[PDB]
RNA sequence: GGAUAGUGGCCUACCAUGGUUUCAACGGGUAACGGGGAAUAAGGGUUCGAUUCCGGAGAGGGAGCCUGAGAAACGGCUACCA
RNA sequence: UUGUAUUGGAAUGAGUACAAUGUAAAUACCUUAACGAGGAACAAUUGGAGGGCAAGUCUGGUGAGCAGCCGCGGAUUCCAGCUCCAAUAGCGUAUAUUAAAGUUGUUGCAGUUAAAAAGCUCGUAGUUGAACUUUGGGCCCGGUUGG
RNA sequence: GGUGAAAUUCUUGGAUUUAUUGAAGACUAACUACUGCGAAAGCAUUUGCCAAGGACGUUUUCAUUAAUCAAGAACGAAAGUU
RNA sequence: ACCCACUCGGCACCUUACGAGAAAUCAAAGUCUUUGGGUUCUGGGGGGAGUAUGGUCGCAAGGCUGAAACUUAAAGGAAUUG
């Protein structure tokens, strides 16, 4: 324009007109101190209604677990020690499972003591407690291999609460401040695992054994994600009826019940429950979903795997072709691409290695909003509700009647299933090495995994993390030395992203497992499209200022002919393709980007679809 | 997702920080634990 | 005139029409107990003082009262509200 | 007489402990017989190395990370290893406040063109308001400090 | 007639143009400027009436009666309202 | 009426800068870190915004007074030049 425009600290009218196309309330002390008042009044009745649930006799039990980290120790002495504070010799036998009330805080309590034999079962135990008490030993320090893989394993599957306590301290006595250095040592070794505590109580003091009996009383436990979200008991006993009507008795903890649910034990599998009472009875009315999974010689071996990771970290995905090896019918199934995010493979791809169920696998696309959807319904539909008393009959095949224990001597819990998590879907695992396993890890490799509640054996496949616009990523032959990765398989799907282990069973170790791994279960996603890369290599030996041409690649020129389209890069960067077949024993001559030498190679690279594994239950 | 976190502010009185539009405080501590010893390895988060 | 340990609209009867204010009355706000003091050193200032000493107020919220030289007391009593 | 590496005697408390002292009785300090260092493993951390602002043309990887601000990266600014710098039994971060700040200005800011002189004149409260009245000169006493 | 070009319009009962006269409402050319007056907005043909104002001149008179100004008050282009 | 000299008051102009200023420039925009002649009004980085809400004046159009949450590292002034 050329002119010095005029200024206004606020715009002129003529300005607005081209660019053209209930009280306020005042605070008066009184009702801002009232407000605050009425405020806290809701708070405070919040914190009532939590607490009822464990308000006395009437209300329910608090489940607390003894775990020794040391077999010195012997739990026995640890409850014992418990039960001196409580200051009622009434209180104080030929099984595991203890209930107690307390007239000293007016608290009940149910002890449950694992067998400290069955690794799996101490798992189990722990798995249901709302306080687990750690037992520590003044006398022996804890063992690597088997003390420190029960701390280790707890966390990863997760703890509602926890508390370290010391039972033998004056074992070691000369003076109490040798006591006092022992005791510190301990601290710090604890609050490794668990930085949010900075005590280990003394329960030969009778002080700090009165301040750990109050804890457990008093306070609330955490809550546990993928466990409250579903519904679960512990019996209090079991009866069998005629295939059969097993009977179990005791008392809600989770989210609920519904009559028309199903019913997973972790030992044994998926069930049909058929009535319910309280302690008005509640029957399967049958409009009800159902049951329907649908709609030394290895020290070779070992060296096999050894040897072959190896190579793959140096040359990874190289391939060799042979004299006298046809390339087609070795590899026609290769699509060979530009780059996997951007091409355009097709997800449910008709050719005949996809599995057999495809219509038959289910498909969810947003999981997201399909898992809150789901639970929101269910916390709706719940018929019996935390510290009812309840019975239950569950159609039971009386051939497992065999497997059946006491359970005054062994742990016996159930598990609500949501709705649709028996079917079975295409699933997505994080995965990251354990502590220090340092094994090569094959990709087909079968594994046990457990997540949540119940456990599967499942062949792999593993890939890199990353967003690709298509989902499409590179299967991978062996896991990272480092990085986390993303693992797929068929199994039922989990909308609660439980945690998960995975390990080898291993009988020749003390613990009957080895542990390899643990993650988190992502999503259910069938669009996770892997494709098995190939490269192919060879050497270019003659050089010319247009043309290259390169040996050992190829060795008939109907193969240079047929795969003549797939783009060649070198792996100093630059590109190039191929112009002909040269001569009958396979040469071709190509162009680049530029200048090579004998000093750089030239590769190709092929891309093949892979399908998930089915799995099958573990025991 | 349900974690308990720690947040302090991200070092400009209110105003978010560089790049980043509209993002104006950052995590401390998580389930109690401080990442500074995760992200080292100095500590271990219990699950929940 | 009554009442009080005693002065005084402190209260009662009768009578007069006064009292404060742009030198900011009256009203609203304070995440306001006051002071000795604390941090920050060119000088002038700015910000803070629930808290070891001095003074005031309260004992879940309002009101009433016995004993005693002294209390409108709450590790004294009586009633209502929660 | 000063640096860089194989080798030798001396010195000591941290710690433990007989005793006395301490104290209402004790613990600890102060004192002390015996024991107590050679990778003297009896092993010091917390933040940085483009500029503001002390200190890398080092070297390997990569093409999500760093950054209060300016900026780096499709690498002196990322990640890893050497080396170097700063404070040190302490060092970093968030929020509030003071100084540097003459961005609250009495001391001491600014108003043509950068934020800011009211269209114009009258006028009450408020702040402010010309000059002038015993000045000069003598004579004693006289304290302090230095000649 | 009007435009870059053209059409609506007026006219052989005479348009446009020429001559002699008359009516109405508005305006005040050239002279007119690096000139004048007014608190600002603003003010230009002649003559009469009314009241006001600055500067100059002064060996007149009073003797501090003064400067700026919140509240309050007079005036205020063009367009706009009854 | 005009010419020459002087003087009070007024609208302007030319040259210069002991002075001042970021510079254009300025007889005040000078007598300022060597900072105090009297007195009134207004501003405190750019947007949100002359918006919302309350009040008050007008027949109406509208006038006067007038925020905050949130957002951002610049926006702006003078001058010469590739």
């Amino acid at each position: 324009n050329g002119h010095k425009s005029y200024k206004s600290k606020h715009a002129s009218k003529g300005a607005l007109k081209r660019l053209y196309k209930k009280p306020d309330k005042q605070v008066s002390k009184l009702q801002r101190k009232n407000k605050a008042k009425q405020l806290r009044a809701q708070r405070i009745l919040d914190s009532i209604e939590n607490r009822k649930l464990f308000e006395g006799k009437n209300g329910a039990a608090k489940i607390i677990t003894i775990v020794p980290l040391v077999n010195d120790l012997d739990p026995l002495d640890i409850l014992y020690k418990l039960l001196k504070c409580a200051d009622d010799e009434g209180i104080m036998d030929s099984k595991r499972i203890f209930n107690v009330h307390i007239k000293k805080f007016k608290s009940n309590l149910k002890i449950i003591i694992p067998d400290m034999t069955n690794f799996l079962n101490i798992l189990d135990c722990a798995k249901v407690a709302d306080f687990v008490v750690f037992g520590l030993s003044g006398v022996q320090e804890v063992d690597e291999e088997f003390g420190e893989q029960i701390i280790r394993a707890l966390e990863l599957q997760g703890i509602a609460s926890y508390i370290g306590v010391i039972s033998n301290l004056s074992a070691v006595h000369e003076k109490e401040k040798f006591q006092l250095d022992v005791k510190q040592s301990l601290e710090s070794y604890f609050k490794h695992f668990f930085p949010s505590e900075e005590r280990v109580y003394n329960l030969e003091k009778n002080s700090d054994a009165l301040n750990v009996l109050r804890t457990l009383c008093q306070r609330l436990p955490r809550s546990i994600n993928w466990r409250d979200n579903r519904g679960y008991v512990v019996a209090d006993f079991v009866d069998f009826v005629e295939s059969g009507d097993l009977v179990i008795e005791g008392t809600v903890r989770g989210i609920g019940f519904n009559a028309n649910r199903l019913v997973h034990i972790p030992d044994f599998g998926d069930f049909q429950l058929n009535k319910i009472e309280k302690i008005t009875v509640f029957e399967s009315n049958m409009n009800r979903d159902t049951l329907d999974e649908y709609a030394e010689e290895e020290e070779r071996q070992l060296r096999e795997f050894r040897d072959m990771e190896k190579e793959d970290r140096e040359f990874p995905d190289e391939i060799e072709l042979e004299p006298s090896e046809s390339a087609i019918e070795r590899l026609k199934r290769y699509r060979g691409l530009k780059n996997l995010y951007n091409c355009d493979w097709q997800v449910d791809e008709k050719d005949p290695s996809s599995p057999a169920e495809w219509k038959r696998l289910l498909r969810i696309g947003n999981y997201k909003n399909t898992k809150n959807r789901i639970i929101k319904e269910t916390k709706n539909e719940a018929q019996a509700i935390a510290g009812d008393r309840i019975r239950m009959f569950i159609r039971f095949p009386k051939f497992l009647l065999e497997k059946i224990q006491d359970p005054k001597q062994l742990l016996f819990a159930v598990y609500g299933l949501l709705l649709h998590e028996h079917k079975n879907a295409v699933v997505n695992f994080s995965l990251q090495r354990w502590e220090q396993y340092d094994k090569p890890v094959p990709s087909q490799e079968p594994i046990v995994v457990q997540y949540g509640v119940r456990r599967y054996t499942i062949q792999p496949l593993f890939s890199q993390g990353s967003n690709s616009p298509n989902n499409v990523h590179k299967y991978e032959r062996f896991l990272h030395p480092d990085t986390v990765s993303v693992a797929t398989c068929i199994a039922p799907v989990d909308f609660t992203q439980s945690p998960a282990i995975f390990f080898k069973p291993s009988p020749t170790d003390a613990k009957n497992i080895e542990l390899i791994g643990h993650g988190t279960f992502l999503n259910a996603d069938h669009s996770r499209i892997l494709a098995k890369r190939a490269i192919l290599t060879g050497h270019p030996f003659r050089f010319h200022k247009t043309v290259v041409t390169v040996r050992y690649m190829f060795f008939r020129p109907e193969d240079v002919e047929w795969f003549k389209s797939i783009p060649l890069f070198t792996k100093s960067g630059r590109s190039g393709f191929i112009k002909e077949s040269l001569g009958t024993h396979g040469y071709f001559k190509a162009t680049f980007d530029g200048k090579l030498s004998a000093q750089d190679v030239v590769a190709m690279s092929l891309y093949k679809r892979m399908w998930p594994m089915p799995s099958l239950p573990w025991n | 997702e349900n974690d308990e976190v720690l947040l302090a502010g991200f070092g400009r009185k209110g105003k978010a920080k560089g790049d980043i539009p509209g993002v104006r405080f950052k995590v401390v501590k998580v389930s109690g634990v401080s990442l500074l010893a995760l992200w080292k390895e100095k500590k271990e988060k219990p699950r929940s």
